[PDB]
């Protein structure tokens, strides 16, 4: 029979290439992920639950059957010309500059968009929306004093680690609020002023999140086929790549924060 | 009558699809008219 | 025939000559560059049109016929007198100190001058202003927030990459912008006061520019030749060397800004 | 004059079609413009 199956030697180039940390802002900073086929659900959700029912709090099952299950992606792209293949290297890194960016992006989408569950992104995947997740809010006027509250409503046991996400348009603002209160040399230093690691800052998102993004955000990405294919009317090629992909949320260690 | 088939293979990148398609010429007739009649009510 | 190829085990210590980033003040820290004689177009025009077709934009043909075209190039100096070349290592690197400079110094007149497509640079590098390949502007009283408003009407794709360029007679503004409304600690730190990659600052330019120098102006140089020459009534040589060079611009991604 | 030549082969399935297809590059051009002329009445 004709098909060929990609070489595995092959294979592990494209697995550490869907998932990179190289890229400046993004989740994918403190967010957990992996490549290993084996796992089948959040490897740490024993630990979790009974640290968390040494409080009043424990696990309501916001994500049903906690096995995974096997979403589908899809890549697609058209060199200009042959003549971007007449040589390599210029080739070799365009492409990783491409899926990197694509991939990253498109599961950046499904989480944090205002899109909330229909519309542009698939119906196939709608429910993935932290909106649409059902986290509980915080409010206060003052988004300084604002945040402090919710850092602090965390469980203590894993409030250590815990990391804040927060949109330019509200990076401008707090700075503002300092420095009428004073603090405007500690300001500039955010991790300082509240006790955290690895803030984020991005412009894709929309609301300020709080939570133990590390423990929180599990996923998984594997890699299927990559196909080449020659188009003789232009002169273009048509390169892709199609994979799977899933993903889990922890709605009780996060925290929504929506200020006025 | 069959009078020939040809058979071929290809992809489809945009939709990962293979076609496997097959295509052929035939044609059938009735030698005669008064051989095959109809009924009706 | 009496001429002499040069050698090409010698052509690569000018390739690298041409192109280098080792100076502090320049767009060559930004901008796309090569040295690669194969490529004829711009590598990633086609992922770059597509997704700006995700949005409301797509491309002017702002610059004719992608295929790129010959332009040239042309340096000469006069070492002052043998006894420089009477030794060894202080002539080297006097040499390399020069081109760098010279040619370095040249592609910037003719992208950033007033001069404005006529005078002093030839008519045949005359398009190639930025003001005259037809960017379109923005305004504002405060410089602070008149910039905001030009990164942001940025395709959010490309967003995450973006510099900005500043005239120092620019640079000695906003920080007395800024005082008058505190930050005076975030100030000096641009990075982090406006979210955005290797800030620029020098004094050959004019106005403010934002845009992904990083795939907007694509270029490429080439040497041919270098000759050499003694002349004998003054005690001098005649060192120089000639190449070709080329460049392109993608106007959408960039925006020009101009305060009042 | 012609610089260098490009052909391929290809099969269009869905329509059954073959392709064969060239591209290559040129450019023509006069060296003077002054040894032509052109008559008229």
């Amino acid at each position: 029979f004709n098909i060929q199956e990609l070489p595995t030697a092959r294979k592990e180039v494209f697995k550490e290439l869907l998932v990179n940390r190289e890229l400046p802002q993004t989740l994918r900073d403190v967010i957990t992920i992996t490549d290993d086929e084996h796992v089948e659900s959040i490897p740490a959700l024993s630990y979790i639950k009974d640290k968390l029912a040494t409080n009043g709090i424990e696990l309501s099952l916001n994500g049903s059957s906690k096995y995974f299950d096997r979403r589908e992606g899809h890549i697609y792209t058209e060199v200009a010309d042959s003549v971007v293949h007449g040589s390599d290297r210029t080739l070799d890194d365009l492409l990783k500059e491409i899926f990197i960016n694509e991939c990253v992006s498109y599961e950046t989408t499904l989480l944090l968009d205002k899109n909330n569950a229909s519309g542009l992104i698939d119906k196939d995947n709608q429910d993935l929306s932290l909106y649409n997740q059902g986290i509980k809010e915080v409010s206060n006027t003052s988004m300084y004093d604002g945040i402090k509250q919710a850092m602090k409503d965390i469980p203590q046991t894993f409030r250590r680690k815990v990391s804040v996400v927060m949109n330019t348009e509200h990076h401008d603002k707090l700075i503002k609020e300092l420095a009428q209160m004073g603090l405007g040399t500690l300001a500039g230093d955010l991790t300082k002023l509240f006790n955290v690691s690895h803030v984020v800052v991005t412009d894709d998102a929309q609301d300020i999140f709080v939570g133990d993004f590390g423990h929180a955000i599990y996923a998984k990405y594997e890699p299927i086929m990559y196909n080449k294919k020659k188009q003789a009317l232009k002169g273009v090629y048509q390169f892709a790549l199609n994979y799977v992909f899933d993903i889990k949320i922890v709605p009780e260690l996060l925290r929504i924060v929506k200020v006025k | 009558n069959y009078d020939g088939t040809t058979y071929d293979t290809d992809k489809d990148v945009k939709k990962g699809e293979y076609l496997f398609v097959l295509t052929a010429w035939y044609d059938q007739q009735r030698t005669l008219d008064s051989a095959f009649r109809i009924a009706k009510a």
